[PDB]
DNA sequence: CGTCTGCCCGCTATGAGCGTTGCATTTATCAGGGTTCTGGTCCACAGTAT
DNA sequence: ATACTGTGGACCAGAACCCTGATAAATGCAACGCTCATAGCGGGCAGACG
């Protein structure tokens, strides 16, 4: 292609994808696909794309784009970078730059959502309109494709609609104007809210790589949280003092929503495994709710910061 | 490869007017049928004294050069001969004006003179046969070797008709149900010259269609044989099953005459093992089993190992060579190598180019000890198998070889041509033990005497332990050269 | 296919502050030396005349290509270029977000077919439109196309990635057919880009609406700012029922799409058809005295010798016989003095006269002794009859 | 049209010199469309970038390249060349030329 | 067009006996030794270090040129391309009849006529290895002992021993196809793809071109480099990639040799994983030299780094070589030709112009994370070791090495001060008598020494230098 | 009043632009064995009542 | 000061997907056929002389 849109800030590469076929009146997606990469056996994805480099080279001549850029500030690695370790990390980014698809969401075991978690398309009752005044488009933002939340950290809640990613495959479909949200209040949690909110600068963090816990010292983080906090008696879980302390800030309703729900009358669960030695990279949920939940006085980065430093 | 047709006359009454068998080289005399088989490397007596690459390189070439015929060999190759001379009978064209005897049989046959005559040529019965045995027994090259005889490709003349005599097979590494059909379509357009790959060994055509072409492509000429090598490299979960594989293999009745043969180690086996007429028709004339060899079959041990050895022994090239062969040296082949033929050869070889390595210069059967716990791990199993002698576990393990040993050998001749150099001028230097006087060995030779100013700084040095670089300096002009 | 990284200026006028698109283009010059700056000469030098024959019979022919000459329209016609290649792009502003709303229109002009879909309302297109006819003979395709030599044409952006086209100038097919003007338009926007448009769009099996809308869409990708078209007379040979379409479709362009159109033809083409330029051939004569235009652009031509023998001065009677041999056409002028010039080195006499100019036309110019003799006769039923006379 | 672009193309990917065209009378007028077909054919060839091409005919293939300013101005270019035959006296002698030939 | 009238010598080997094709190249005697005696070094006198620092970067800057060491990989590739080359003329022999004739007169004889029996029976090699491993260089000169066009005077049959094509970057087939009439023209002056090269023909039909004129005229090799540079998606899928080699191969007959890198590997994968000794494809791999071998250090790692340190040029330079400095190479450079000479060279240039005129391990770190960046790739994925990373991070060559070479050339000017060594060297007449300040640096400070020097060689007693060298240094020391 | 030789016009022939259509071509669909996922297991061990 | 109980970490085995091969089917795409337009043509009709 001869004139590739530069992406806006915060909006996925898929929907800078999707602007460029509107731009030049390219309505079948094999022309797209034909234009833009040069083949047609390039699966669409939302967050975790495949096959970049491309999409840099048509953006060669502004140097300020290049594949660490594109990764970092208009996908979706920057929330699965910090949590699955250090290798991985760098490996998954050295992938994602070749043209393996499902490597990439098969490599890290955190990504490895095999089914889609409701993986039709979003938007927000006012970031639309901000998004119109300001730019005169629309595009899928990043903070709308939350892995789980379905919650903008500045609105209320998201509105679904239609269509899947799974029904049509090679299409790279973008919001324009004919579609927008009816006249209708969708009813909103304020803990949900307050969760989005506090997780979401994680997205925008200059020092977002290199903060990256190793394995073995997530458990000793834990268990020294666990022993300033005075809540072990001698490597032991109360089994009701931290599921109150839970409790206190997240209900048995706004968990289930979440798919997250407490299991504490049972041995195996989430918050049990984060006690016990871990084994594989948990999701952003679980260490955001636990930290969260346990101290309610920090943020991510200095939370992550001391973690990683001891 | 087109040789010109010349007929000879045969014995057998069976075949007196047909030109398809009498183009062939004459029926094998066995007297000495396999004894053309017989090769061996020159060695020449010249050949001793030279290059270590040279000599290395031809220890190498040994594997590829040499190839004993044993007396097994020889039913095997009657057996071929049989089975591709004898499968012509049903695609003679040697047919004269039958038209007019139809039409006179089938006037006499209505008007009472005769009462029955036959009208029918559909005349071919169709020949099989497995060759199973241990991988590495020698399964291809010993019947490449045989094969070789024949001409693959013969000319008439009178007609426009060619014989393919033999057409040789091979699967790949996964292999599926549609690579032979293709792999057939590979072969012969790389037998002839024309392009029938294309023509007619297209993707979009079903398997069927590729076996029902095989049938035409194999009647227009007058093929006689059609060898499918090493099925065991078929992969069951590419394949679809451990069923269908015979469904498959036992639809060999569609393609006319062409006697098909089949190679492969016991795994498969007992994949074509599972009722009567698969049995019947996969294997349809005995199934010649290859065993390793033993020592002893009858209560004295058997001749053909001891011939084996000792021609395989003559072939030795090294400096230092005893001529006799100790009787400890056979029994270490035998209990390290179990007389599986591959084993044996690639053992001798190695053995002979680490002792150039070594130095040592001589051939014991301790370095067989040390070549075989060091470069042989992958063929354990087989190794194992035999020594216990269950054939469950040999069945099980009777797939693997040692892989990318031709790689091994290259590093093995590699190190050896590395070890080689040495330097009569770096022998000078090598008597400096102390080091650091190497500062004066440099700066003072490079445009001084080089002749006794390397040994006699020794003879300084240890005659006044008691001293360092800087002045031993002065004084060697007077004390060493003067 | 002049790839240039642009840099920006700051106009005086604040309906041009902040574009991109009008900052990078160069200045409007000033009138008073813009004809200066149209003035183009060869170089000559005395060493020539010293040389041998072949030599210098060579560099006479180079005249007709390398001689121009501005006049009073041209100074006209650049000032109403630039306006109306400058206010084609107060409308399609990038930075302010108003090109993306008159290219997100243009995809669903494209899926529904209609030309006439609108998404948003305040989407407004500033463009211009203005027709070119003067007799022919008058330079109206080497005037233009040295007008438009002070745009470097395509000039690239840096802080977005636009390869934005100055201008761009296709023909008419003779055929006047539809599906012709969307490919040579195609031809164009990629002979001066490198890329290949008419192997995605015009390959496949397309309608006429789709490759309609297509065109226009893919002359807003990159802010295109001025589509001169030139031989117009070609519609009038086309099928019937296709004249006016295209009639219909550049006046839809020009106020939907917003692309500035210009459309140059011969003076056949009053009757087939915005404004209205008329040009006409140099008249000696305003009222009653022979014109300075005329007088310097003869006075400025005579320099451009390599006779080995020549005069001072010009003579009214020499002055006259080129006049009536002319009738005041532009082209016929120079084609005259460099043929009078050849034949006088061809025949050996180092000076150029009258007699030797008529002789030079009626031996030269046999194609064209017809009509020039109907031009100098001047009978109003003789310039009605044939074409494209001046009236 | 596909096929004329196709020639500038051609004739620049190489850089052709000059494009002769002979024996236009050779050609049927009443298999191409017609006089008007012919000349607005012959004068597309302006498109064509460079490439100079020269006509050649008879005489009574003259009227077709006629009567259209623009067409007559693109068949003249540099002048018009007549060839003709040799008359025996142009002035009162009989003409050098015929006799050389004819000697000759 | 180096033309050698054709002379006939005697070869000890009986099937060669009698084939006018192969005596006339030179004999296997003199050619054991014509390998090892590619060991080029760039001597210098003691008195070219006294010189001015241009003089000696300009000299120490060809030695990425001039420099060649023979290793243990290097002889055994001579050996193989002088036997696969000799072995390949055992068929097209004038003097005896075609191979075809042979073959009926054997098909008679073991017909009707009396005799046992007859065998009916009828090498391509890649060089794939790790890239800047040093194997056009390599070839080059070992290539350069056999005369490239052998003339007969006998018959009228030009022989050209060996012939040798280069790709371009992202080239098709029809490049090479084209580029072998190209070479065989540079090679005889001929018009050879004049007219039998034109546009027209196809693939099929250029390749059956091929085959008779490389029958006709006498061919023994030819080797085809760098296929890593040709295009993959421009020609197509990797299965007519293989097949139109495996044709080219097959039906012109003569040893054919290709080199590249790993990432044709996976595109000759079939036909080699399966040992295939009939149809060739034999495999020599060439590997970046190993510092450790067997637990052991390597002996030609600490033969090529002593030849490669006897010949630095420098003021102050410490002469004597460390386990730690040896230890660092290994670790910056991974042991590949390539960069480790580079790292060398661009070590001793900024070592001329930064600071003290010694190498030292430091600023080979300096060099490695400043200038030699774009490896970057394959030196992690050696220093890694899965062979994955290293196949699919080749193809990568540093481009615009000229450009730097020449700026460094340049940029030594701009260096007004001077060091007190080269001061004090200047401000002495430059007799070339500082063998001696050179010689006896450490022992003695040079405040005693230039001076005494300078009254010495005043009155020198007598002429003689090295000769007369002691009696300085009896005044010297006292 | 026949008939015999020039006109013309409904035809006949052919070029140019566009409208179906045979065709592989590519896509979509279904049976199947394996490999990591995950689930509970258990086995030694830290802390504790007797 | 020790046996009993809960617990953390290393660990078999069933199973759910999943890559893959074989087979059937929707389909864009040049490949011819349609139709429109344009210039000539040769036998039939008005006509007029023997
Ligand atoms: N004002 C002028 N000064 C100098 N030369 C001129 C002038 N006007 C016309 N000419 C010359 O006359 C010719 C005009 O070019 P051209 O043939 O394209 O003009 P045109 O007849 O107006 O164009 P068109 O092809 O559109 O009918 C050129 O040779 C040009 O040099
Ligand atoms: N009679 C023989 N004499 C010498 N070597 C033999 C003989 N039979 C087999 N070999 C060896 O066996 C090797 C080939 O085995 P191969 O054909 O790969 O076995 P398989 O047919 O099972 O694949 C050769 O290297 C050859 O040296
Ligand atoms: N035997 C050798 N000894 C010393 N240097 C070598 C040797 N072989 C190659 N080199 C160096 O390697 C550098 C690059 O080699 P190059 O010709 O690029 O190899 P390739 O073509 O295989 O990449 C050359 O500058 C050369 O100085
Ligand atoms: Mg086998
Ligand atoms: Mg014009
Ligand atoms: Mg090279
Ligand atoms: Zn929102």
């Amino acid at each position: 292609m001869r004139n590739f849109p530069v992406p806006y800030s915060n909006e996925l590469i898929y929907s800078t994808i999707a602007r460029a076929g509107v731009y030049q009146g390219i309505v079948s997606p094999k022309q797209l696909l034909d234009e833009v990469y040069g083949n047609r056996k390039v699966v669409a994805t939302l967050g975790l794309p495949s096959h970049l480099g491309v999409i840099a080279r048509h953006l060669h001549q502004t140097g300020r784009y290049a594949v660490q850029q594109l990764i970092y500030e208009h996908t979706l690695f920057p929330l699965y970078a910090p949590f699955v370790g250090k290798e991985r990390r760098d490996e998954a980014i050295r992938l994602m730059e070749y043209q393996a698809q499902g490597a990439v969401h098969l490599m890290l075991g955190v990504a490895a959502s095999r089914v889609k978690s409701d993986n039709r398309f979003r938007y927000c009752p006012d970031c639309v309109a901000l998004q119109l005044n300001r730019y005169g488009e629309a595009f899928w933002q990043r903070d709308w494709y939350l892995p789980a939340l379905p919650y903008c950290p500045k609105h209320g809640a998201l509105v679904f609609f239609d269509r899947a990613v799974d029904d049509h495959r090679h299409q790279f479909w973008a919001l324009g104007h004919t579609e927008l949200l009816s006249d209708y209040p969708k009813d909103s949690l304020s803990q949900l809210t307050a969760l989005a909110a506090y997780i979401a600068p994680l997205l925008d963090a200059p020092r977002a790589q290199e903060l990256s816990p190793s394995l073995e010292q997530w458990t000793l983080f834990y268990q020294r949280l666990a022993q300033d906090l005075g809540l072990t008696k001698s490597k032991h879980i109360r089994h009701d003092l931290v599921a109150e302390r839970v409790r206190q800030t997240f209900s048995d309703e706004a968990l289930e929503k979440l798919d997250l729900k407490l299991a504490e009358n049972k041995d195996t669960c989430w918050l049990k495994s984060i006690f016990r030695k871990h084994r594989k990279a948990f999701s952003y949920l679980q260490h955001s709710i636990v930290w969260q939940a346990l101290l309610p006085k920090l943020t991510v980065i200095e939370a992550l910061q001391q973690a990683s430093a001891l | 490869t087109r040789i010109q047709a010349v007929y000879r006359d045969t014995g057998v009454e069976a075949y007196r007017d047909n030109p398809f068998i009498e183009a062939l080289p004459p029926l094998q005399e066995s007297v000495n049928s396999a004894a053309s088989l017989k090769s061996s490397l020159q060695l020449t007596s010249s050949d001793l004294q030279k290059s270590r690459v040279i000599r290395a390189h031809t220890i190498c070439r040994i594997p590829d050069d040499y190839f004993q015929p044993l007396g097994t060999h020889l039913l095997l190759s009657e057996r071929i001969s049989v089975m591709i001379r004898g499968g012509y009978v049903g695609r003679n064209p040697k047919t004269g004006d039958l038209q007019k005897h139809l039409q006179n049989g089938y006037e006499r046959v209505q008007t009472g003179e005769l009462e029955t005559f036959r009208f029918e040529e559909a005349r071919s019965t169709a020949q099989s046969l497995l060759l199973i045995g241990c991988s590495g027994s020698g399964k291809t090259t010993s019947l490449h070797r045989i094969l070789a005889t024949y001409p693959q490709v013969i000319y008439h003349r009178e007609l426009n008709v060619e014989q393919v005599v033999y057409l040789k097979i091979d699967c790949s590494h996964n292999g599926s149900l549609k690579e032979i059909c293709l792999n057939f379509f590979r072969a012969l357009d790389r037998a002839l010259g024309s392009n029938y790959e294309r023509r007619y060994g297209l993707k979009r055509h079903g398997i069927e269609t590729m076996l029902a072409l095989m049938s035409q492509i194999a009647n227009a000429h007058a093929l006689g044989l059609l060898v499918i090598d090493e099925i065991q490299h078929l992969s069951r979960s590419r394949s679809g099953g451990s069923q269908e594989m015979l469904n498959f293999f036992v639809t060999m009745v569609n393609i006319i005459g062409v006697p098909v043969m089949l190679i492969g180690t016991p795994k498969a086996r007992e994949i074509f093992e599972a009722d009567l007429r698969s049995a019947r028709r996969g294997a349809g004339f005995g199934a010649i089993f290859w065993d390793p060899i033993q020592q002893t079959q009858r209560g004295k041990p058997n001749q053909e190992w001891i011939a084996f050895t000792d021609n395989l022994w003559q072939l030795q090239l090294l400096q230092r060579k005893d001529a006799l062969l100790s009787d400890e040296v056979r029994d270490v082949w035998y209990e390290l190598s179990q007389g599986v033929m591959d084993i044996v050869v690639k053992l001798f070889v190695l053995a002979q180019l680490r002792a150039l390595a070594l130095g040592n210069e001589r051939i014991t059967a301790g370095l067989l000890r040390q070549v075989y716990q060091d470069e042989l791990k992958p063929v354990h199993p087989m190794l194992e198998a035999l020594r216990s002698g269950i054939p469950e576990r040999i069945a099980r393990y009777s797939d693997l070889v040692v892989p990318e040993i031709d790689k091994r050998l290259i590093q093995l001749q590699l190190d050896i041509a590395a070890i080689q150099e040495q330097t009569p001028e770096e022998k000078a230097l090598q008597e400096l033990d102390t080091e650091d006087q190497r500062h004066l060995y440099l700066m003072l030779k490079e445009d001084y005497d080089s002749s006794l100013l390397i040994p006699t700084i020794k003879k300084a040095f240890s005659q006044n332990p008691t001293m360092t670089r800087q002045k031993l300096l002065p004084l060697v002009l007077q004390w060493l050269m003067e």
